[PDB]
This record gives C-alpha cells, sequence and structure tokens, in this order.
C-alpha cells in the first residue's frame, strides 16, 4: 500500500520530466524551424554541383 | 599605362581596366612592359608584383 | 496486485522514450540550428606557393588570391595542385580535399 | 544519402546553406517529351523491310515478353540497337511501328531538344526519362538523330 | 495570308543556342493562327553544307 | 510634378518559372542568369495562371 | 523643436561589442540593439551594449523579439542596472 503510491508520485516525477523534454523537444524546434523558415523564405535556393 | 609618376591604368582578372594610384614603394623598372601584379580591394591600388611563370 | 508500478514504470518507458527520442532528434536539429555559426566557405585550389605562409588560389569563376591557412593546415601538404576551402570573409584556406576532372580518363 | 557526386541542390544566398536537392522540378519541357499520344503505324504499311523487321521486333519485343526464355538457355539480351543508312528509307517509321503494335512505354526523344543553353538540363533530362522509363519497367526508348548529340 | 519573309541571318545571332530559340520563335508565331505563309529565301544563309 | 508619385514603385523583375508544387505555390523560378529562385505568390493574385 | 549638437558619449565595451559582434557577424550583416540613458538632446551616453540573435531572412525591425528583449532584460533587472534601448546597429563589416 506503500510503494503503489510511491509509483503513483513517480508517475508525475516521470510526467515533469516528459513536460521538460517535451520543451526540449517542442519549444526548442520552433527555435530551430522558426530559423529555418527563416532560412526558408529566400531570394533563391541557388542551384549548384555537389 | 602610367599617366605620370604613381597613377597607373590597371587591368584585372575581373576583365575590365581602372584608374588608381600606386605607392611610393614600388621601384619603376619591375613593371616595364607589364607584370603580374598585385592589387587592394577597397582602396584597390598597386602593392606588389607577382612572380612570373617562367 | 501492484500492476500500477507497470503502469508507472511502462508510462516512464513511453513518455521518456518519446520525449527522449523527440529531444534527441531536437538535440541533433538544435546542432542543426548550431550550424548556423558554421555559415559557408569558399572552395579554390593553391596554383603555387607564393611564400612559406602564402598561396595563390583559384576562384572558380575568376580571379586570383593571396591566401594564408588557418594556423595549423600542414603548409607543406597544401603544395600546389590540392584543392582547398576557402574562407569566406577572410578568404584564406581552412580545408584541403581531393578532387580531379574529367571522365574521359576515369571512364576508360 | 540524398547527395552523391554531381548534385544540384538549393542552396541560400546568404548563408549558403543546402535545403533541397530540387527533389519535384520536372519542367514542361521534360513532361512534354514523354509520350501519351501512342502512333499507329502498321507491320502491313511498311513493306520490303522484311528481316530488319524480324530483327527489330525478334531481338527487341522478345526481351519484353520472354526473358526466361533468354533464361532457359543461358544467354544475355544485347543492350544497344542502331538504326543508319540513306535519308529516306524510312528510320522514324519503325520506331512508330514500334509505338503501335507495342505497348512497351514507348518513348520518343527529338536530338537537338538536348542541346541546352541553361545549361545542366539535357543530362538531368535523359537521368529523368530513364528513371521515367524505369517506373513503367519494359522501355521502350528512341532518340531521333543521335549525331546531332 | 499571314506572309512572312524570313531572313536567313535572322536565325544567326552570337550566342551559344539561340537562332535554335529563334525557330522556336518562328513555330511559336506558326502555330498561333491559320493558313500563314513562311517564306524562306537564301537558305544557303542557314546553310545545307556539314 | 507627377515625378516624386511615382518614385515610391519598384523594380521588380521578371522571371520564368521552373515548376508548381502542390496545395501550394511554393514556386521555383528562373528570370535569366543567376540562380533559380524559390517564391511565394502575392495575395493579390489569381493564383490558377501561374 | 530647437536643435543643438547632439553628442555620443559612447561606453568602450559598445566598442568592444560592436567589433566582436560585426566580427562574428562574418558577412552577414548582423542586427543588434543599443540600450542607454536619456540625458539631454545635445548629449547621450550609452551605457550597455549587449548581442541580438541572428536572423538570415532580412535584417529587420520584424526580427527584434520583443519578449527575448523582456526576457534577457529580465534577467538583467537585479543585475547591474537596466536602462531604455535607445537604439539599434546593423552591418557592413567589409566596406566602409
Ligand atoms: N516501307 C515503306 N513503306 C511506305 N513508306 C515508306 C517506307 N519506307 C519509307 N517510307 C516513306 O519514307 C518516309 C519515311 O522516312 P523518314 O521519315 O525519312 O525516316 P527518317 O527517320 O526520317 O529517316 P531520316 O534519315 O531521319 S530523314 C515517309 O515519306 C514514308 O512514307
Ligand atoms: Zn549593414
Amino acid at each position: 500500500r506503500t510503494r503503489l503510491l510511491d509509483s503513483e508520485i513517480k508517475i508525475m516525477k516521470s510526467e515533469v520530466l516528459r513536460v521538460t523534454h517535451e520543451l526540449q523537444a517542442m519549444k526548442d524546434k520552433i527555435k530551430e524551424n522558426s530559423e529555418k523558415i527563416k532560412v526558408n523564405k529566400t531570394l533563391p535556393y541557388l542551384v549548384s554541383n555537389v | 599605362e602610367a599617366v605620370d609618376q604613381n597613377t597607373a591604368i590597371v587591368g584585372s582578372t575581373t576583365g575590365s581596366n581602372y584608374y588608381v594610384r600606386i605607392l611610393s614603394t614600388i621601384d619603376r623598372e619591375l613593371l616595364k612592359p607589364n607584370a603580374s601584379v598585385a592589387l587592394h580591394k577597397h582602396s584597390n591600388a598597386l602593392v606588389d608584383v607577382l612572380p612570373p611563370e617562367a | 496486485k501492484l500492476l500500477e508500478h507497470k503502469e508507472i514504470d511502462g508510462r516512464l518507458k513511453e513518455l521518456r522514450e518519446q520525449l527522449k527520442e523527440l529531444t534527441k532528434q531536437y538535440e541533433k536539429s538544435e546542432n542543426d540550428l548550431k550550424a548556423l555559426q558554421s555559415v559557408g566557405q569558399i572552395v579554390g585550389e593553391v596554383l603555387k606557393q607564393l611564400t612559406e605562409e602564402k598561396f595563390i588560389v583559384k576562384a572558380t569563376n575568376g580571379p586570383r588570391y593571396v591566401v594564408g591557412c588557418r594556423r595549423q593546415l600542414d603548409k607543406s601538404k597544401l603544395k600546389p595542385g590540392t584543392r582547398v576551402a576557402l574562407d569566406m570573409t577572410t578568404l584564406t584556406i581552412m580545408r584541403y580535399l581531393p578532387r580531379e576532372v574529367d571522365p574521359l580518363v576515369y571512364n576508360m | 544519402e540524398k547527395l552523391k557526386p554531381g548534385d544540384l541542390v538549393g542552396v541560400n544566398k546568404d548563408s549558403y546553406l543546402i535545403l533541397e536537392t530540387l527533389p519535384t522540378e520536372y519542367d514542361s519541357r521534360v513532361k512534354a517529351m514523354e509520350v501519351d499520344e501512342r502512333p499507329t503505324e502498321q507491320y502491313s504499311d511498311i513493306g520490303g523491310l522484311d528481316k530488319q523487321i524480324q530483327e527489330l521486333v525478334e531481338a527487341i519485343v522478345l526481351p519484353m515478353n520472354h526473358k526466361e526464355k533468354f533464361e532457359n538457355l543461358g544467354i544475355q539480351p544485347p543492350k544497344g540497337v542502331l538504326m543508319y543508312g540513306p535519308p529516306g528509307t524510312g528510320k522514324t517509321l519503325l520506331a512508330r511501328a514500334c509505338a503501335a503494335q507495342t505497348k512497351a512505354t514507348f518513348l520518343k526523344l527529338a536530338g537537338p531538344q538536348l542541346v541546352q543553353m541553361f545549361i545542366g538540363d539535357g543530362a538531368k533530362l535523359v537521368r529523368d526519362a530513364f528513371a521515367l522509363a524505369k517506373e513503367k519497367a519494359p522501355s521502350i526508348i528512341f532518340i531521333d538523330e543521335l549525331d546531332a548529340i | 495570308a499571314c506572309f512572312i519573309r524570313v531572313i536567313g541571318s535572322e536565325l544567326v545571332q552570337k550566342y551559344v543556342g539561340e537562332g535554335a530559340r529563334m525557330v522556336r520563335e518562328l513555330f511559336e508565331m506558326a502555330r498561333t493562327k491559320k493558313a500563314c505563309l513562311i517564306f524562306f529565301d537564301e537558305i544557303d544563309a542557314i546553310g545545307g553544307a556539314r | 510634378q507627377t515625378l516624386q508619385s511615382e518614385q515610391p514603385l519598384q523594380v521588380a523583375r521578371c522571371t520564368k518559372i521552373i515548376n508548381a508544387d502542390s496545395e501550394d505555390p511554393k514556386y521555383i523560378i528562373n528570370v535569366k542568369q543567376f540562380a533559380k529562385f524559390v517564391v511565394d505568390l502575392s495575395d493579390q493574385v489569381a493564383p490558377t495562371d501561374i | 523643436a530647437v536643435d543643438t549638437a547632439e553628442q555620443v558619449y559612447i561606453s568602450s565595451l559598445a566598442l568592444l561589442k560592436m567589433l566582436k559582434h560585426g566580427r562574428a557577424g562574418v558577412p552577414m550583416e548582423v542586427m543588434g540593439l543599443m540600450l542607454g540613458e536619456f540625458v539631454d538632446d545635445y548629449t547621450v551616453r550609452v551605457i550597455d551594449v549587449f548581442a541580438m540573435p541572428q536572423s538570415g531572412t532580412g535584417v529587420s525591425v520584424e526580427a527584434v523579439d520583443p519578449v527575448f528583449q523582456a526576457k534577457m532584460l529580465d534577467m538583467l533587472k537585479q543585475t547591474g542596472r537596466p536602462e531604455m534601448v535607445v537604439g539599434w546597429y546593423h552591418s557592413h563589416p567589409g566596406f566602409g
């Protein structure tokens, strides 16, 4: 009756990790792809040779 | 061409021809028909003689 | 009877694996955002060794320059005939490369 | 893996950063040379080129229908069939008879259309042609005036 | 009808792959309309010698 | 006295269009010589015939 | 109103941040801000010049995120002493 409540509070302990890691995914991804939209609105995309 | 002392008329490897002056440093018998020449960018003036192809 | 510890361990597995993998692709794509520091170079070929620290490079559309190394780019490696990567602002040599030209030598 | 020697990639001005390999860039001239018109020149309409019709059909259309018949014997079909001769015997007619009496994705290709001014298009165009005819795997591929390229 | 003189050296322009486009301009004018009349003259200027 | 009224006009360039993406313009374009230009459309266009 | 010769006293940190921020701003013409004090019409001392993040679209005022300012200067609120943003800077790092 004590370890199950410990796992219940550890579910929220992992949900805070879910919140912060989904933040490090999503809020950082908004940074990355807002910068990449800033690279995706240009004059050309200059053709070239690799 | 040099119209007088240290005022050149210089062709480039961008193709066109310019009209600048050269320094007080370079000896006047290094450009005697020509040279592979060293030019600045903003000042765009004659600096040095490159070693010829030989 | 205590399968809520495995409903918490399964929440750990699923939610942490998904958020960690999303933030791992976000780590490598934050590194792709960090590539907005690695912003472009030029490439030319060493035409000669001017001085021990100077080289004449070949802009492939045009003109020829005077460059140096970064600091320790092995000035014996940069023989006339190698291809280098050139800086964008300073225009000097950044990184050596291989390659060479027309495949009529290669296809035979 | 999208990169290789010889890639048109679309690059930013100010960053000079690669963003696309030009993935979906099939032009109007690229898609116009593809054949959806399907001509109808009959074999009986052509006369006298008997053994050349034999070589033509029996060495191109039989790979279209019988690869295993080459595999049951242990041989290999030729790659490359060339027509040449005087400019009145009917050369384009045989490619049109192919387009009529076979249905395995006839592909014309005109010669000086491959002569480009926007430089780098014709090689991409030939690779597009073989990729497109690869999408419809039996590939009837014809080019007239190969000397012009 | 629509009658068109053709100077042969209206195809002979300087730069690479342009008289080809001049033939393109010809066929663009041609397939706009009906019963039109292209008149060549002096096709040695265009040429028949390989 | 009509000069300065026309001075806020724009030197905007004619082009030639390479392709159309699906569901959006996302148009790729070349003018003559520079590069192959990735563009938008303005809002007051007829988005059919671009 | 009336006009009298305006004077820009510079913080030397501003000189350092301009040279460094445009040095890192390699050709791509970065944007940053100026953060200073309203003394009068005819003088200005700038006391702080900090950095603004690189935007690859076009050097604009619409790249100036005001909540970036709010958060950065919020960290700078108890840190030393904040003041008014009194301007901005762009770069042409090769030519004059
Ligand atoms: N067996 C045939 N039966 C009927 N007409 C034929 C036959 N062979 C040739 N022709 C005619 O000859 C012309 C076809 O030859 P071409 O169109 O010249 O083929 P081709 O590819 O153009 O040859 P070249 O070298 O490219 S000019 C048409 O006028 C046909 O009617
Ligand atoms: Zn500037």
